[PDB]
């Protein structure tokens, strides 16, 4: 149970730092599409074309 | 009296079998306890994993 609870430690912590940097790295993708997700949102609340 | 040796030494051959038959049987539940906690340790295992 000792042992199994290290792995389990080892591969959270490895999936923890592959996770960190894959957020960051889609952390720009996300950025490349908020001006555009940004302009049709006040669009919808004005009801008409930004 | 000659009749106590006797019975003295079948007693003591019968407590030797008796001892080697109970200490195998021993053995083999010993054999099973341990197999069952080891494949309760792999359940264990498997849970936390």
């Amino acid at each position: 149970r000792a042992q199994a609870s290290g792995e389990v430690a080892q591969t959270l912590t490895q999936a923890d730092q592959q996770l960190s940097a894959q957020g960051d790295q889609v952390r720009s993708g996300l950025e490349s599409s908020v001006d555009g997700l940004s302009a049709k949102l006040a669009s919808r609340i004005l009801g008409v074309d930004v | 009296l000659a009749d106590a040796d006797a019975m003295h030494a079948k007693a003591l051959a019968d407590a030797k079998a008796e001892s080697e038959k109970v200490t195998e049987e021993a053995k083999q539940d010993s054999e099973r306890i341990a197999a069952q906690l080891s494949e309760q340790a792999g359940s264990e295992a498997e849970r936390i994993k």
